[PDB]
C-alpha cells in the first residue's frame, strides 16, 4: 500500500492573549523594604518570560530546578513575586538555605527550592554624592525569617 | 556515546566565541570532596559491565 | 411543556468548594419613615422554582443545523427503555430485550 | 416578618437540556450520560411573601 | 459500524489517542499502554474477520 | 510558583503559523492533532461550538481560532496496490494498478 | 440507457443503500 506523505505543519490559536502585565513590579519609583520584601501574587497572566530573560539587561539572573529555555513551555498557577533593593555585596549571600549575617537571616528559602533569582545593577539611581539616608534597613536583627 | 573535548556553550544571542560574557558559559563543572561533606554528596565509584 | 436546549454561558475557573447557596433579593426602599431598609417597605410578588439533578442516561436528537430538538430520558417506562436500547424514535411490533 | 407557610410542588414536564460538549453534529442521535434533570419530577416553588 | 466504534475505547489505558500518550510519558513506560491498545484493537479485528 | 491546587491559568502564549491549506498537512488545533487536506466548508456553526463530528472518531470540521472560519478535513489520497504478471514461464512485463 | 426492465426498475427502486470516508481514515477499503 501506499500514502502520500505530508510537507508541512501549521499550529493555530487566537490572536486574542490577554497578556495581563509583569513589569509594574520591576520598573517603579520605589522598592519595598529588605526587612520587609513585598510579596504579590498574579493570576491569569500569560507569562512573556521569553524576551525579558535573554535581551532585557539584567546583570545577574539564575534558574534552580528549571531551564530558562523551557520556561515559557509549562503552566503554572498563581506567581508569587518580590521586590527589593540591597547592596553589592549582599547578592552573592543569597542561596537557597544560605546563612550569613542576621539581616540575611531575615529572609531565607526553602531547601529543595525551584524558581529563579534576579537581580539587576543600578548604579545611578539610588547613590548620592550626599549619601542615601532616606532608605533604612536591618543590621542588628535577634530574629530569623522563614523560606518565603 | 561519550563527549570528548570541550566547546564553547552558547545561550544568548550573540555567539560570545570564547569571550564568555553575557548569557554565555563554560559547560564544564568540578566536584568539591572533603571528608566533612555528607554521604550524599560522597564520591562513589561506579563500574558497568555489558 | 415546550422543549428548549440552555446554551453554555462562563466556565470559571475557581475551584472552590461549594455546598449550600443563597439567592439575592433587591429590596425596594419605600423611604416614607425614619426607619430606612430596617423599616415599613413594600415590593412585588417575586417567587422562583429550585430543583436538583442527578446522573441519567439521555438520547438526544440533533436537527441539520446542530440545535439539540427532542431528547428522551432512558430510565423512564418501559417505552423509554426501548427507544434507548435501539436508536430510533419510532419503533415496531415485536417483542424486544431489555436490562 | 416570620409568617411561615409550607412550600408547594408541580412538574418539570420536558425541560432542562442544555449541550454537553462543544462538539458540533447534523441530523444524528447520541446517547450520553451525564447529569439532569428527570421528566416529570418533584420540584419546589418559593411563592412565600 | 461496530469496528470503527471499537477504536474510542481505552483498552484501560490511560487514552485512545496514539500521539497523546507519545506526548505526555517517556517511550518506556508508554511502551505498556502501546501494548495494551495494540491487543484489544487486534482482537477486535479478529472477531470481525471471524 | 505554587504547585498545582488549581486548574493551570498562567503560561505563554505559544506562537502560531499561518494558515495554508489545499494541500494535505499535519495540524495542530489546541487540543486537535492528526494529517490531512483543508477545504472550504458550507456547514454552518453555531457561535460556541468548536469542532464538528460525523462518526465516533470522525472529525469532519474545524473551527479557524483566529478568523472564526469553518474548514473541513480530507484524509489524503491513499490505497493499495496490486501487479498484473503474465507469468515468469513466459515474459516479464507488468501492469502495476492502484486501486 | 440502462437498458432493464420495468419490474427490474420497482426493485432497484425499492431497495435503498460519507461511509467511504470514515473508513478511509482506517484504511477499509470496499
Ligand atoms: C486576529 O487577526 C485578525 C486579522 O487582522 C484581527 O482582525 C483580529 O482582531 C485578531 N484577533 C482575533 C482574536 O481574532
Ligand atoms: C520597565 O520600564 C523600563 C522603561 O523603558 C524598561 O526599560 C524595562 O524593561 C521595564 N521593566 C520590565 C518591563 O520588567
Ligand atoms: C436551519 O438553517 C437554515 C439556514 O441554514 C434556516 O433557514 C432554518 O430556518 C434553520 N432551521 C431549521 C429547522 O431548518
Ligand atoms: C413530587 O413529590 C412530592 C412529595 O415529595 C409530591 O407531593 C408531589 O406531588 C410530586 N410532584 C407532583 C407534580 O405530583
Ligand atoms: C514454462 O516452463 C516449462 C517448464 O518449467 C517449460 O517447459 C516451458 O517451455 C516454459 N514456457 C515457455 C513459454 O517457454
Amino acid at each position: 500500500n501506499f500514502r502520500v506523505q505530508p510537507t508541512e505543519s501549521i499550529v493555530r490559536f487566537p490572536n486574542i492573549t490577554n497578556l495581563c502585565p509583569f513589569g509594574e513590579v520591576f520598573n517603579a519609583t520605589r522598592f519595598a523594604s529588605v526587612y520587609a520584601w513585598n510579596r504579590k501574587r498574579i493570576s491569569n497572566c500569560v507569562a512573556d518570560y521569553s524576551v525579558l530573560y535573554n535581551s532585557a539587561s539584567f546583570s545577574t539572573f539564575k534558574c534552580y530546578g528549571v531551564s530558562p529555555t523551557k520556561l515559557n513551555d509549562l503552566c503554572f498557577t498563581n506567581v508569587y513575586a518580590d521586590s527589593f533593593v540591597i547592596r553589592g555585596d549582599e547578592v552573592r549571600q543569597i542561596a537557597p538555605g544560605q546563612t550569613g549575617k542576621i539581616a540575611d537571616y531575615n529572609y531565607k528559602l526553602p531547601d529543595d527550592f525551584t524558581g529563579c533569582v534576579i537581580a539587576w545593577n543600578s548604579n545611578n539611581l539610588d547613590s548620592k554624592v550626599g549619601g542615601n539616608y532616606n532608605y533604612l534597613y536591618r543590621l542588628f536583627r535577634k530574629s530569623n525569617l522563614k523560606p518565603f | 556515546e561519550r563527549d570528548i573535548s570541550t566547546e564553547i556553550y552558547q545561550a544568548g544571542s550573540t555567539p560570545c566565541n570564547g569571550v564568555e560574557g553575557f548569557n554565555c558559559y563554560f559547560p564544564l563543572q568540578s566536584y568539591g570532596f572533603q571528608p566533612t561533606n555528607g554521604v550524599g554528596y560522597q564520591p562513589y565509584r561506579v563500574v558497568v559491565l555489558s | 411543556q415546550g422543549f428548549s436546549a440552555l446554551e453554555p454561558l462562563v466556565d470559571l475557573p475557581i475551584g472552590i468548594n461549594i455546598t449550600r447557596f443563597q439567592t439575592l433579593l433587591a429590596l425596594h426602599r419605600s423611604y416614607l419613615t425614619p426607619g430606612d431598609s430596617s423599616s415599613g417597605w413594600t415590593a412585588g410578588a417575586a417567587a422562583y422554582y429550585v430543583g436538583y439533578l442527578q446522573p441519567r442516561t439521555f438520547l438526544l436528537k440533533y436537527n441539520e443545523n446542530g440545535t439539540i430538538t427532542d431528547a428522551v430520558d432512558c430510565a423512564l417506562d418501559p417505552l423509554s427503555e426501548t427507544k434507548c436500547t435501539l436508536k430510533s424514535f419510532t419503533v415496531e411490533k415485536g417483542i424486544y430485550q431489555t436490562s | 416578618t416570620r409568617t411561615q407557610l409550607p412550600p408547594a410542588y408541580t412538574n418539570s414536564f420536558t425541560r432542562g437540556v442544555y449541550y454537553p460538549d462543544k462538539v458540533f453534529r447534523s441530523s444524528v442521535l447520541h446517547s450520553t450520560q451525564d447529569l439532569f434533570l428527570p421528566f416529570f419530577s418533584n420540584v419546589t416553588w418559593f411563592h412565600a411573601i | 459500524n461496530t469496528l470503527v466504534k471499537q477504536l474510542s475505547s481505552n483498552f484501560g489505558a490511560i487514552s485512545s489517542v496514539l500521539n497523546d500518550i507519545l506526548s505526555r510519558l517517556d517511550p518506556p513506560e508508554a511502551e505498556v499502554q502501546i501494548d495494551r491498545l495494540i491487543t484489544g484493537r487486534l482482537q477486535s479485528l479478529q472477531t470481525y474477520v471471524t | 510558583f505554587e504547585l498545582l491546587h488549581a486548574p493551570a491559568t498562567v503560561c505563554g502564549p505559544k506562537k502560531s503559523t499561518n494558515l495554508v491549506k489545499n494541500k494535505c498537512v499535519n495540524f495542530n488545533f489546541n487540543g486537535l492533532t492528526g494529517t490531512g487536506v483543508l477545504t472550504e466548508s458550507n456547514k454552518k456553526f453555531l457561535p460556541f461550538q468548536q469542532f464538528g463530528r460525523d462518526i465516533a472518531d470522525t472529525t469532519d470540521a474545524v473551527r479557524d481560532p483566529q478568523t472564526l472560519e469553518i474548514l473541513d478535513i480530507t484524509p489524503c489520497s491513499f490505497g493499495g496496490v496490486s501487479v498484473i504478471t503474465p507469468g515468469t514461464n513466459t515474459s516479464n512485463q507488468v501492469a502495476v494498478l492502484y486501486q | 440507457p440502462s437498458k432493464r426492465s420495468f419490474i427490474e426498475d420497482l426493485l432497484f427502486n425499492k431497495v435503498t443503500l460519507d461511509l467511504i470516508c470514515a473508513q478511509k481514515f482506517n484504511g477499509l477499503t470496499v
